[PDB]
């Protein structure tokens, strides 16, 4: 195996980037390209000595030279955040394949974008089954940092906190979760309770109570 | 496979670019190595995918077509009189004397018979052999490379 | 464009066997190559074996950690490709992909046997390879909310809540239902299992009339819940 990638590159918006794969079979072999995004099936790029499928944009361009391949895309799009694995033999001569480890694209300067929060109180069908779930939806942010606190009244909670890792929606804008898990005793001793998401230095505050 | 007999070598009279399709492509024909119309999906590719190859001395030209329509392995050669102009292959007249007409399936054998055309067309030694000698020593030469 | 379809996907114990299969259409399938290619979770591709075609006697060439453990054949008659897994492991675990392949030999510069490229994928199918044992997801209603949502729309949805593995798909309506769904990633919490949201945005208006259901189905559990979220 191993064609090897940088871990992630930055760029721009607009402006020009260059991603490179080196292995020794790049020396005999051409390597070809794909764009994945998450949830999302690989799409080729390029490959061969300048070999561009129809329906991929003019700016991605590949090149080689000695043990190096490199795609470049020329005036980066936020559609071009993304993971991009190059391809190609595994040896000089070698009927197998493999990739590249990916290199992470990711587009700077795009606008800022505050989270939209949705927090929903637990189902009554869950307390019937002696569970308690809060949930607390975010999404539409840019870029793909939060922070989320929950109160219960305005005392912190920590235990049965669950959060996801913000992940890349269709819109190139991300999208998290957070779980809190109660007791139906604990849910209904309190006042309220309140899911808190900070993003950029602002902070957006939702607030729930058994009624 | 390989599959090359001493009937796959032939010269050709002062010929069209599709006659000399057709003059190769018979006896693969004569030993069901294709398809009955093996001739008529090559001459098609050609005029899309135009397969001269500008070298010096001796032009050349590498017809074929898809794998597909091959059942066994094998390899033509012709020997032209006068040069016959092929179009190039990289887009841009190409007046060939040696023809070497593949009906290979197998994708491996394949890019090993243009890995070996490529470093025979670039011996500007052997090429000049081929355009004087007969069809026995240009067979005899040619079937020792394995 | 082509169409190609994995399935198979599932639970496994460590030591198990699995067979995947990929349908296909929209392209000589007979004449193509294919290749299988998985994606670990939170990693990268990684090539697991091709099958070549007639002219090569539809020889297979395999990744060397799956060598001697998985089996690539192919149906031509139904357009099928399968991958045969044995003595699964953990590292097994991963969204499987299947591609058809192109070949590549550039006449002046190139090296046999030139090179393969990938140019038609599948969505892929889950394999988890693991001692846990399955669990059917309790879904909850999630019921319509105006708060944070544009003016005339409410927000409604479902909480897919406790299961194990990977993946649970849904849908509203049976599918009828598709604009402003948000489907949200799943979170894996400390238990090991998986909860994920599903919300749609409708016209307040609507909360009266049209029912809104929730389509939830577990295939590792052969689980399929219909939920019907109302107000209030």
């Amino acid at each position: 195996y191993e064609l090897t990638q940088e871990t992630g590159v930055s760029v721009a918006l607009g402006d020009t980037v260059t991603i490179t794969c080196e292995g020794d079979s790049l020396e005999s072999h051409y390597a070809s390209w794909y764009q994945k995004k998450p949830g999302q099936a690989p799409i080729l790029l390029f490959y061969g000595d300048d070999n561009r499928p129809s329906g991929v944009p003019d700016r991605f361009s590949g090149d080689a030279d000695g043990n190096e391949a490199s795609l470049t895309i020329d005036g980066a799009q936020a559609e071009d955040d993304a993971e991009y694995y190059c391809s190609s033999r595994d040896k000089s001569g070698s009927r197998l394949s493999v990739f590249g480890g990916g290199t992470k694209l990711t587009v700077l300067s795009q606008p800022k974008a505050a989270p939209s929060v949705t927090l929903f109180p637990p189902s009554s069908e869950e307390l019937q089954a002696n569970k308690a779930t809060l949930v607390c939806l975010i999404s539409d942010f840019y870029p793909g940092a939060v922070t989320v606190a929950w109160k219960a009244d305005s005392s912190p909670v920590k235990a049965g906190v669950e959060t996801t890792t913000p992940s890349k929606q269709s819109n190139n804008k991300y999208a998290a979760s957070s779980y809190l898990s109660l007791t139906p005793e604990q849910w209904k001793s309190h006042r309220s309770y309140s899911c808190q998401v900070t993003h950029e230095g602002s902070t957006v505050e939702k607030t729930v109570a058994p009624t | 496979g390989i599959h090359f007999r001493r009937h796959y070598v032939r010269h050709l009279p002062k010929v069209s670019q599709n006659d000399i399709i057709k003059a190769l492509a018979s006896p693969l024909i004569n030993d069901g190595m294709v398809v009955s119309d093996f001739a008529d999906h090559v001459i098609t590719r050609e005029q899309n995918f135009p397969t001269g190859l500008p070298v010096e001395p001796v032009g050349v030209a590498i017809p074929h077509t898809d794998s597909k329509y091959v059942r066994q392995n094998a390899i033509s050669v012709g020997i032209l009189a006068e040069p016959v102009n092929f179009e190039d292959a990289g887009g841009e007249p190409v007046p060939v004397r040696v023809v070497f007409m593949l009906a290979l399936g197998n994708w491996f054998d394949i890019t090993n018979v243009l890995w070996w055309i490529k470093a025979v067309i670039q011996d500007e030694d052997f090429m000049q052999q081929l355009l004087v000698m007969n069809d026995d020593e240009i067979y005899q030469s040619i079937y020792t490379r394995i | 464009e082509v169409q190609l379809v994995e399935s198979g996907g599932g639970l496994v114990k460590p030591g198990g066997s699995l067979r995947l299969s990929c349908s296909a259409s929209g392209f000589d399938f007979d004449n193509a190559w294919m290749t299988w290619v998985r994606q670990p979770p939170g990693k990268g591709l990684e090539w697991v074996g091709r099958i070549t075609g007639p002219g090569e006697g539809w020889s297979v060439d395999y990744a060397a950690p799956v060598e001697g453990r998985f089996t690539i054949s192919r149906l031509n008659s139904i357009n099928f490709l399968y991958l045969e897994m044995n003595n699964l492991r953990m590292e097994d675990s991963g969204l499987y992909f299947c591609a058809r392949t192109g070949k590549y030999y550039d006449f002046w510069s190139g090296y046999p046997p030139g090179e393969e490229y990938f140019q038609d994928w599948g969505r892929g199918t889950l394999v988890t390879v693991s001692s846990a044992s399955t669990k059917g997801p309790s879904v909850f209603p999630l019921a319509p909310s105006s708060k944070s949502t544009s003016g005339g729309t409410a927000a409604l949805g479902c909480l897919v809540k406790d299961y194990f593995p990977e993946p649970v798909t849904v849908s509203w309506n049976s599918g009828a239902l598709t604009s402003g769904v948000h489907t949200f990633p799943a979170v894996l919490q400390s238990s090991g299992l998986y909860s994920l949201s599903s919300v749609v945005t409708v016209p307040s208006s609507s909360l009266g009339t049209q029912t809104y259901i929730c389509n939830v189905n577990h295939k590792p559990s052969n689980t399929k819940v219909d939920k019907r979220v109302e107000p209030k």
